[PDB]
């Protein structure tokens, strides 16, 4: 058996290559407390991680170490691996190879740091580093399509044909669950309620998990929430209180498919899909349109499928199949094909082994992992 | 030293294929009359088109034994050639016709004429054994295996 | 490749199949001991009588057969000096992993380029259709693997000759 | 037989030395390393070898080893390795030629088969000798090639870069039963060398720094608690190194502890390893015990200290005492149950000015024999009986 | 005909035997282990192993009447498994005095002694004495000239069959003088004294099967040729009245079974039973109780993605390695009755090279 | 039987001596990745040739081994006869003699070389290398007659009169199918669409092969096409995407009759016949213009018959019959009329067999062939 540790930036998704699913799935936070610690004893600890963070946060100032699926904070990092190994996996990662992974497009020197934290800190016996929207491809069934990944920080795609890739034709766009939980947030302080702290920041992301949903005509869904009661319902506080919300409920999402609503000039993510297919070799076109493949758990909002095959259907021809595959498992896809890829007997192979890291230093990852 | 000295093959005598086969009643140069009578109807069959009734009349006695070589050779010399001269498409009309106890003779010397090429043309007999084998079933092949090996 | 072999591997195939019925069996000459039949010979009554298939003088068979093991040994084409090297080195890479494809022998029987070891043991904890079906994908792929071998040969020869000669 | 000098390949685990017999040197000394690439196929052309190889790494090849706790585990490296070897550095021709190839005791004849089979018929050379690597390094001892020079009985403790081996010989003969070998060596003191330093967190860690602070800082101390505790009252025994980086800038190490506690991998290998628990000296004294009782005068007597490893500073003492410590404890019970004397016996163990070479300078005055021709495998037996022809252990006694 | 497969065990198992109740089954897999069996309402559970054997496991056979399990090994030993009152089992060494592996074990009809072939040329009659509480064994070795392959009683308490290597299959009386009552005069014989050979009939290949006729008065038995023989004796030192050989198509029969006095079930390498009918006039092959003989999109499990991703690596392509159209996948090892009055067969057990146990009913 | 390849130099054409057609038709093409493999498992294969080639195009980039009828690399053309053998006929080359067929005017060392890659790489036991023209006669079941014969790489006349050949009136001209893809490619621009890459040369012949014809008077039809939509086509490319065709349609083929729309200095198809009937001697003139045999792909344009029949007529004397026979099969009726010399009783004698090459090396087939 080998580890698969898919540390994303909103959640570390960790358990054993070969199992059905993620067995370790909690936020990927570090909280330290803001207040005066005036009670002696009574079991306190200079920080908090993953869940044990989420249930205690009233009193801490939550800080994700990873932002846009780049790590930013290695002393909190290393927190929150040792937390999946020996907390919430409870194994020795000394006894088993992991496999990490990494969005598309990343700054150099987070790979290298990555596995030199796995060898000399965590002292793993061999491991390896795939891209995130290849595991989500095999987690699909298939070896030709373009996946769309997208998670709490970055959404990718990766056009793949006959198990090429096609690397010019990678989009990586630096928007997802986290600006979608801080739009959220400024929507939501024009209808009366104001949330501010890193603690409030989760119950708005609490909410944005269950009461939005993507609109299939935007136009006219606000125009129908402007004039109805039927789009509007509530949900209630940690203090009991009731937030009554509405249009709030798909502009949030609506966001991935206008990212001009926080600032940024960019395609949305159908635009940035077809873009993605128009920068392939004319003849693969077809097959990547008929295997559009949705990843990260910022593509479980009810109706984004629907929303997405539309959107596609209107910028590609017409004379051709669009299909959108979004399986209800996908809020793990990239963990779960993870778990396949770890367990193929040619992958046992293509591992970055100790002796091979001890021998050839930190850039080995960079000629064995792409 | 003494680690090599067989002694098994001078203090418990092995079985011998005799004892596992029974020996052959015929003498030898009553077999080599039985065969040298035979060849000639065989050989008269291929020069007057009739090869499949060469076949039926040479397939109705085999010589066997280690004392025959230089007539058994001279009878599988005959079916190579009596094979070689029958029309594809007549082979399944003889085939489904045979007894159980011919096709075992004729599948039997077809593995005899496979083991000689430098001799005899393996291509017709590979032929015969796709259509003995497909019409008769691979049992037929499994009555070689364990038949007699001084046939 | 197949059209030429067929008439072959079907009676290979027929062959290999009939003789494939293995058994468990405890040897005769020493107790406590099961020992593969056809490789040591030494007790006659349960051997079967060997069979030779061929389409040709340099391609043939030999199987040879017994109550708990199948030996079939192989000679494959070889008409120029090139297949013979080219032959020779590539069954000792493929008899050098026998460890790995558990019906290979170490070396073969005197005068055939490879040769095979069916024991019981691997038709009760292998899938013996499997097995007939690997020894003839075998012999039909084999003259294609040797052939493209003297292509990538031609090929590094101009490689070479190209790299001399273009630097006077 | 051909006249020409045979040639001489020590592949360690760590260095291949090259040469050809009757030299006073190696031709060659360098890593046993290969650098390989990670509308004709060259990828198997592209490669470099030694110290050509280490120039290869910031040009994006990958840097292989093909020979790992003394044995060839790489096949396809190592047939590279030997050919461009043979054709650019020795620049020979192999069928004019005898070659002397060393393996550890305790190969498996899978390897001399494999060794065999790439020497006969890819470079096709004249005839081989698969040498055990400590039986040669016996004959670096001698100050000469001459026979009133030489001691035929002595034990040879080897230790290179990847195994060290305690072979007994005596009257010229391998006592074959008694050897022992335990795969921790140069570069298992390498990598605890560089586990130290990263767990400091030092500037530098790689495993080139980790190599050059062995061989420049480090020692055999006679027990680590009380150097510990010099360390302690002592402080100028913390050296200072500076190391260069891979990409060309000054850095600087301060080197502890390991310093005595690396060496110490030989003394007490449970630092090293769960598997190999028995520590140099008393694997010596396994060695002499088992070894038929009218030699062990002669094998104490004459210890040969072999290959790279053996060279860390106070290492041959540390041996000498912990070894003459066990056997005079030995010889002493005895005395109390007889309760007469004893002579006792002297214990030597042999530093000398060829020990970094050993094996190589072994070779080189071995294949100088007129005989020598006869105990290669010529390559007409190879034609006659194929590579199985090595596959006999000549050391170990062999049933059959 | 119609096949139930009672379970899938782990590894091959060349003989079974389900006890007088069918409420469990004893089992040789192929190492010195006998796996015990029981029913789990429908299904079937591991209920305990005996281990008591030194080497691989050959046959083994479970007394009707009076409950007691007999196993045979490599290793040359045989132990006898009696019951004890607080329901584990008690072993007890035979020794069977064989000087190479014992191959075949069966318990006569009355229950009261058991015969075992070897290899070592001989058969082990074996028999209890109260005297010394002793298992005591009575070799037959006068005609046996190879390894015995299988062995079957007649139904009267006397007379042994017993197929041998030597392409031939044997009739002796294993008559055993304070334990058995006198053998009646009968087709065989009536001098009948131990070792005393009733016939010694031949066969083209090895003899894989015996077995008599439920009413005694004939034998069947099955060569590794391919062919089944059914021979029915006449007197003492005179020929048969007929010995009649059908020779099948298919892979060789390894057992076989009377169904009634003029049905045999047969079975082996062909992977299923068949079905022969006749009488002294002819037989011929009738059925085979296989379906088999005739040969004959919504969301996807994370194990189908696994094994479509593992099958691309390990094997050629993703397409999943078919079954075979029989019941078993592998040699059917065993053939034995399991419903219906002794001499009309109703139904009956087979256990395979692949571990399937099956129960068929005709 | 033996066997009988036109090695073409666009499409390989094999099959045995005696049927009707080819029996494998396919892409004289071998086609290497241009991207890098992602999947594992995935059965990744270092080259792809002819149909497979073909099919998986859109990640390949596709090489044609034999320009202008010359074979110009060899591992190439190597490859593809191992195809021919192994994979689409399935025989090994040992079993049967073997018919090959090449243009006229070749190098020596291209028929040498072929000559010695059969009897010493394939080992085949006899072999004959025929001129693709001489074939055209046997399929069209002349003994006098004029050849056209044009195909991807090559047109050549060889003028014959009972069954003598002139080889001083030979014409031959490196203008044929290929040639008119590469100007088809850079017309098309001319209307907005880029084709550049080797796979979307592919599409560019598709199109050629499925839209393009020979117009009878190319100022009339260029004065026609320049008023009305009525001569336009519109093609679906493999993208979905409909491409629409002009004057272009037409403008390609007229390249065989003006070689100065491709730069180069020659008479175009109708010329060059009318010189080489010109170069041939006065009595046989009479019958060359009667028996005027097309053969080969390049020939397969509408009206193309009519335009060589108009222009022939304008140039030979009026006062006797011109007649083309551009018979339905003729695509095949190189490889056909292989398979009828091929099966002669009266060939089986012509053979270079391998006992009589290695007593001579390959400079015996330049004193057996023509
Ligand atoms: N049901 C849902 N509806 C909307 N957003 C969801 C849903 N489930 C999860 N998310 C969001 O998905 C993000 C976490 O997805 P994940 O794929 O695990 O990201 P990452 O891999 O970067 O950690 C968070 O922003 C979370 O709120
Ligand atoms: N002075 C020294 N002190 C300690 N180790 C040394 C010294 N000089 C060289 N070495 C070590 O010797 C080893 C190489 O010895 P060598 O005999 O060539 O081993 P091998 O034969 O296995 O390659 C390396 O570990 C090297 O760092
Ligand atoms: N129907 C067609 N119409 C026009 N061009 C065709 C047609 N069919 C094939 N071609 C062209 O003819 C060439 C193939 O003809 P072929 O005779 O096989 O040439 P070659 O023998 O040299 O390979 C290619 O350029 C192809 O695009
Ligand atoms: F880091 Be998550 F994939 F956005
Ligand atoms: F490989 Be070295 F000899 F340790
Ligand atoms: F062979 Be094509 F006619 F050039
Ligand atoms: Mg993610
Ligand atoms: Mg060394
Ligand atoms: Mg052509």
């Amino acid at each position: 058996t080998a580890l698969v540790c898919d540390n994303g930036s909103g959640l570390v998704k960790a358990g054993f290559a070969g199992d059905d699913a993620p067995r370790a799935v909690f936020p990927s936070i570090v909280g330290r407390p803001r207040h005066q610690g005036v009670m002696v004893g009574m079991g306190q600890k200079d920080s908090y991680v993953g869940d044990e963070a989420q249930s205690k946060r009233g009193i801490l100032t939550l800080k994700y170490p990873i932002e846009h699926g780049i790590i930013t904070n290695w002393d909190d990092m290393e927190k929150i691996w040792h937390h999946t190994f020996y907390n919430e996996l409870r194994v020795a990662p000394e006894e088993h190879p992991t496999l990490l992974t990494e969005a598309p497009l990343n700054p150099k020197a987070n790979r290298e740091k990555m596995t030199q934290i796995m060898f000399e800190t965590f002292n793993v016996p061999a491991m390896y580093v795939a891209i995130q929207a290849v595991l989500s491809l095999y987690a699909s069934g298939r070896t030709t399509g373009i996946v769309l990944d997208s998670g709490d920080g970055v959404t990718h795609n990766v056009p793949i044909y006959e198990g090429y890739a096609l690397p010019h034709a990678i989009m990586r766009l630096d928007l997802a669950g986290r600006d979608l939980t801080d739009y959220l947030m400024k929507i939501l302080t024009e209808r009366g309620y104001s949330f501010v702290t890193t603690a409030e920041r989760e119950i708005v992301r609490d909410i944005k998990e269950k009461l939005c949903y993507v609109a299939l005509d935007f136009e006219n869904e606000m125009a129908t929430a402007a004039s109805s009661s039927s789009l509007e319902k509530s949900y209630e506080l940690p203090d009991g209180q009731v937030i009554t919300i509405g249009n709030e409920r798909f502009r949030c999402p609506e966001t991935l498919f206008q990212p001009s609503f926080i600032g940024m000039e960019s395609a949305g993510i159908h635009e940035t899909t077809y873009n993605s297919i128009m920068k392939c070799d004319i003849d693969i076109r077809k097959d990547l349109y008929a295997n559009n493949v949705m990843s990260g758990g910022t593509t479980m909002y009810p109706g984004i499928a629907d929303r997405m095959q539309k959107e596609i259907t209107a910028l590609a021809p017409s004379t051709m199949k669009i299909k959108i595959i979004a399986p209800p498992e996908r809020k793990y896809s990239v963990w779960i094909g993870g778990s396949i890829l770890a367990s193929l007997s040619t992958f046992q192979q293509m591992w970055i082994t100790k002796q091979e890291y001890d021998e050839a230093g930190p850039s080995i990852v960079h000629r064995k992992c792409f | 030293t003494f680690r090599t000295l067989d002694v098994d093959s001078i203090t418990e005598p092995v079985l011998t294929e005799q004892d596992i086969f029974p020996i052959r009643n015929e003498t030898a140069e009553q077999v080599q009359a039985a065969v040298s009578q035979l060849i000639p109807q065989a050989r008269s069959a291929i020069q007057t088109g009739n090869a499949l009734q060469g076949l039926k009349t040479l397939l109705s006695y085999v010589p066997y034994g280690n004392d025959v070589q230089e007539v058994r050779t001279q009878y599988l010399n005959a079916f190579v050639d009596v094979l070689s001269n029958i029309r594809a498409a007549d082979i399944p009309a003889f085939v489904k016709e045979c007894s159980t106890e011919e096709i075992d003779n004729i599948v039997n010397f077809i593995y005899r004429g496979l083991a000689n090429p430098q001799a005899y043309n393996s291509s017709v007999l590979l032929n015969w054994h796709e259509k003995v084998v497909e019409i008769s079933g691979i049992g037929c092949i499994v009555r070689v295996l364990n038949s007699r090996p001084d046939l | 490749m197949s059209n030429t072999l067929r008439p072959y591997l079907n009676a290979v195939r027929s062959t290999l199949t009939a003789s494939l019925a293995l058994e468990e069996f405890s040897s005769e000459i020493v107790e406590r001991q099961s020992q593969p039949e056809v490789e040591v010979g030494r007790s006659p009554e349960i051997l079967l009588k060997p069979l030779v298939v061929s389409r040709n003088e340099q391609e043939q068979c030999l199987i040879e057969s017994s109550v708990n093991s199948v030996r079939f040994s192989i000679r494959i084409k070889q008409v120029d000096e090139i297949e013979r090297i080219l032959v020779r080195k590539f069954m000792q890479f493929l008899m050098g992993r026998a460890e790995s494809f558990f019906i290979l022998r170490r070396k073969p029987v005197q005068g055939y380029d490879i040769s095979f070891l069916i024991t019981n043991y691997h038709t009760e904890e292998m899938l013996k259709h499997k097995l007939v079906d690997f020894i003839i994908e075998f012999m039909e792929e084999v003259d294609a693997e040797i052939s493209e071998m003297k292509l990538f040969l031609n090929g590094r020869a101009r490689l070479v000759a190209e790299t001399y000669l273009s630097c006077f | 037989a051909s006249f020409n000098v045979p040639i001489i390949m020590d592949n360690g685990t760590g260095y291949s030395k090259l040469g050809y017999a009757g030299n006073d040197a190696p031709s060659y000394v360098f890593p046993t390393v290969i650098a390989t690439r990670s509308k004709r196929a060259t990828e198997d052309l592209d490669f470099f070898i030694g110290n050509d190889a280490l120039k290869k790494a910031s040009a994006g090849y990958s840097l292989d080893y093909p020979i790992r706790h003394g044995q060839i585990e790489n096949w396809d490296h190592m047939e590279r390795f030997w050919q461009q070897s043979l054709f650019k550095y020795l620049r020979c021709e192999p069928e004019d030629h005898y070659f002397l190839l060393t393996e550890p005791p305790l190969n498996p004849p899978e390897n001399r088969e494999n060794t065999a089979e790439i020497m006969f018929e890819s470079f096709n050379c004249a005839g081989l000798y698969i040498a055990v690597q400590a039986v040669l390094a016996l004959a670096a001892s001698w100050t000469s090639s001459k026979v009133t020079d030489r001691s035929l009985t002595g034990t040879v403790v080897d230790s290179g870069d990847g195994v060290t081996h305690i072979i007994p010989v005596a009257e010229g003969y391998v006592i074959g039963s008694s050897i022992k070998t335990m795969p921790l060596a140069g570069r298992d003191v390498t990598y605890f060398v560089q586990s130290l330093l990263r767990d400091r967190n030092e500037p530098d860690s790689s495993l080139k720094t980790a190599e050059r602070i062995k061989e420049e800082c480090c020692y055999v101390c006679p027990d680590i608690v009380k150097e510990f505790s010099r360390f302690d009252r002592e402080p100028d025994r913390y050296l200072k190194y500076a190391s260069e980086s891979i990409t060309g800038h000054s850095t600087t190490i301060d080197v502890g502890f390991e310093r005595f506690l690396a060496p110490e991998i030989f003394f007490n290998p449970e630092i090293a390893s769960s598997d190999f628990l028995t520590p140099l000296p008393e694997l010596v004294d396994n060695v002499v015990q088992s070894s038929p009782i009218d030699v062990r005068k002669g094998l104490y007597k004459n210890i040969v200290l072999s290959g790279g490893s053996t060279l860390f500073k106070n290492f041959g003492n540390r041996l000498q005492r912990d070894l003459k410590r066990i056997v005079d404890e030995r010889i002493h019970r005895s005395e109390m149950l007889s309760g007469a004397k004893s002579g006792g016996v002297d214990v030597n163990v042999i530093s000398h000015k060829r020990q970094r070479n050993a094996v190589w300078f072994g070779g080189s005055l071995l294949a100088q024999t007129p005989e020598f021709g006869s105990y290669c495998h010529t390559k007409a037996d190879y034609e006659e009986y194929g590579a199985s022809i090595a596959r006999r252990y000549q050391i170990f006694g062999n049933s059959l | 005909a119609t096949s139930q497969v009672l379970h899938i065990l782990p590894k091959p198992s060349y003989e079974h035997a389900f006890n007088s109740q069918r409420t469990e089954f004893v089992t040789t897999t192929a190492t010195n282990q006998v796996e015990l069996y029981e029913q789990d309402g429908n299904g079937w559970k591991h209920a305990r192993t005996f281990s008591d054997h030194d080497k691989i496991v050959t046959c083994v056979d479970w007394a009707p009447k009076s409950n007691r399990i007999v196993t045979c090994s490599q290793d040359r030993n045989a132990y006898v498994y009696e019951k004890r009152p607080d329901g584990t089992w008690k072993q007890t060494l035979v020794l069977l005095r064989l000087n190479r592996a014992a191959t075949f074990v069966r318990w006569s009809p009355n229950e009261d002694k058991f015969a075992v072939g070897s290899g070592a040329r001989v058969i082990s009659v074996c028999y209890f004495e109260q005297e010394n509480d002793w298992w005591v064994s009575k070799h037959l070795k006068r005609p046996l000239r190879s390894t015995i392959l299988s062995l079957d009683w007649h139904p009267n308490n006397v007379l042994l069959a017993a197929g041998c290597a030597d392409r031939k299959a044997y009739v002796l009386s294993a008559y055993v003088r304070d334990v058995d009552a006198k053998p009646e005069a009968s087709v065989w014989g009536s001098r009948l004294p131990f070792n005393t050979v009733c016939a010694e009939y031949p066969s083209g290949g090895w003899v894989h099967a015996v077995g008599f006729s439920p009413s005694g008065n004939a034998l069947a038995y099955a060569g590794h040729d391919s062919s089944v023989t059914i021979a029915y004796p006449s007197a003492p030192e005179q020929p048969p009245r007929a010995l009649i050989t059908v020779k099948l198509s298919q892979l060789p029969l390894r057992s076989l079974l009377w169904a009634n006095e003029s049905a045999i079930v047969a079975a082996g390498y062909n992977y299923s039973p068949i079905l022969l009918q006749g009488n002294e006039s002819g037989w011929a092959h009738t059925r085979d109780l296989d379906a088999g003989t005739s040969k004959t999109e919504g969301p996807v499990s994370f194990t189908a993605l696994r094994s479509t991703f593992r099958n691309m690596d390990l094997k050629g392509s993703s397409q999943s390695i078919s079954s075979l159209p029989t019941v078993h996948q592998n040699m059917i090892a065993t053939l034995r009755p399991y419903a219906g009055t002794p001499g009309n067969i109703t139904a009956f057990t087979s256990s395979g090279t692949d571990g399937r146990v099956v129960l068929w009913t005709l």
